[PDB]
């Protein structure tokens, strides 16, 4: 098990589409990489400057988008591709 | 005296990437009984994308013979290490020809040893490839300077149908230098 | 359903201008992409170093007038075109 | 002994992956530098604006994901390697 | 005397290392300059926002690993070299 720490989350990245909406194939470049992903684990929350801990908005086990960048890490648990990224990177939470 | 040297199926003017692969010491010759054949349309420098099928062909414990446009840098080096430790026996070699007809050689091996190729243009990348992927030969033997590939298994029909495209390419030649060479 | 995070907002990007004033199309460059959008989903509100919470001044439904950049990102819904940017990169908001 | 300061933490770097998952050795730039480390000492806690001292959520003794970057810096004791980070970079914590 | 101002410390650095752990000389490049250093002198303490002198966690006279950088300063006293930098660049004090 891993436990993201402060604000990071732990995110399953969703598999790439492979298919348009008419059922084009799409190959290299044209299937990029998914910007949407589970929430495999939530940290215990952003510290303040104050000392208290806020709770992350994002639940786990929820769908959310986020934005790649420098901010977000790689990891291999189970030998399956995880990334760690703080909340701020999360854009939105796919609901429904 | 003159001389007769016949070499039948197929063999390419194309020597080992590495003389650590040689598994024959005292031929200086890789040997491989049985092997998988892996053939790539791409240059290889990584091991990232040949991991899967390394995995698979460590699985099957079958030797290995990877034809490609270029194996170098560190995948070459973690395939030697590989061979001497045993986990796999594998060789790499230079995939005969050049841009536009590198790729017919390659289909030709492909079809001999009833196997596929992976390039880019063709759709699949390295990392999905599977061991029903690869190709399969009785005998492999690898040199300096040449590799053969002896009794591939492959369909006969799938074979004579490439010969025939061939030769209908032939037909279409018409250039003596080229016609050979599909000859 | 998309729900933004913090003071993030879904906007849906208006269509480009096909035509001026007194009816010259503009085609390529002249057309460039339209800085205002229909707000689709507001976000909680931004979090203050407090811990509180504080709405955004945006509305869901309204037209809005926004910048461009390295903080707005593209997404695909219901396979149309949104943005999601900061309430921040929000310049105003159009009325009547 | 080393006692790291305010929110630093020494890490000892565990070691490379010298195997894949079903045999395949890794050498060179295959074998990158592990990301993970147990935590050799933590320090007393990051201190805030306020003049409060927050103790760390790493403890002693357990595995964590860390970010190798300017941050991270290297140094030898007991002619061993070891790393001194912020707790911010370290991603996660390993447990179990 | 030098009284260092707020977070600062006077470090007087430690000698290079000329040998190895087995005995071998190391010469030029190879005796990089020591990352530690005895700590001189401390400040009063880091001034906070509030007003307030919080006193340093660095005492006098303890073997300190500081990270070099644009934030240290050398300097020239009775007629030996000493380096000043704020306790942030500290990494870690060195106990035993």
């Amino acid at each position: 098990n891993i436990r993201p720490l402060h604000d990071r989350v732990i995110v399953k990245r969703k598999e790439v589409e492979t298919k348009s909406a008419g059922g084009i194939v799409l190959t290299g470049s044209a299937a990029a990489k998914s910007t949407r992903g589970e929430v495999l684990a939530v940290g215990n929350g952003r510290i303040l400057e104050n000392g208290e801990v806020k709770p992350l908005d994002v639940k786990v086990g929820d769908i959310v988008i986020f934005n790649d960048g420098y901010g977000v890490k790689s990891e291999k648990i189970d030998n399956e591709e995880v990334l760690i990224m703080s909340e701020s990177d999360i854009l939105a939470i796919v609901e429904a | 005296q003159d001389e007769l040297d016949v070499v039948e199926g197929m063999q390419f003017d194309r020597g080992y990437l590495s003389p650590y692969f040689i598994n024959k010491p005292e031929t200086g010759a890789v040997e491989l009984e049985s092997p998988f054949i892996l053939l790539a349309d791409k240059k290889i420098s990584n091991i990232r994308e040949m991991l899967p099928v390394l995995e698979a062909v460590a699985k099957a414990g079958k030797p290995l013979l990877i034809i490609a446009e270029d194996v170098e840098g560190e995948a070459l080096a973690t395939l030697v290490v590989n061979t001497m430790r045993g986990i796999v026996k594998v060789a790499a070699v230079k995939a005969p020809g050049f841009g536009d007809r590198r790729k017919a050689m390659l289909q030709d091996i492909a079809t001999l040893t009833g196997g596929t190729v992976i390039s880019e243009e063709i759709g699949m990348e390295l990392e999905k490839a599977t061991l029903e992927d690869l190709g399969q030969a009785k005998r492999v033997v690898i040199n300096k300077d040449t590799t053969t590939i002896i009794d591939g298994v492959g369909e006969e029909a799938a074979i004579q149908g490439r010969v025939a495209q061939i030769r209908q390419q032939i037909e279409e030649a018409t250039s003596d230098y080229d016609r050979e060479k599909l000859q």
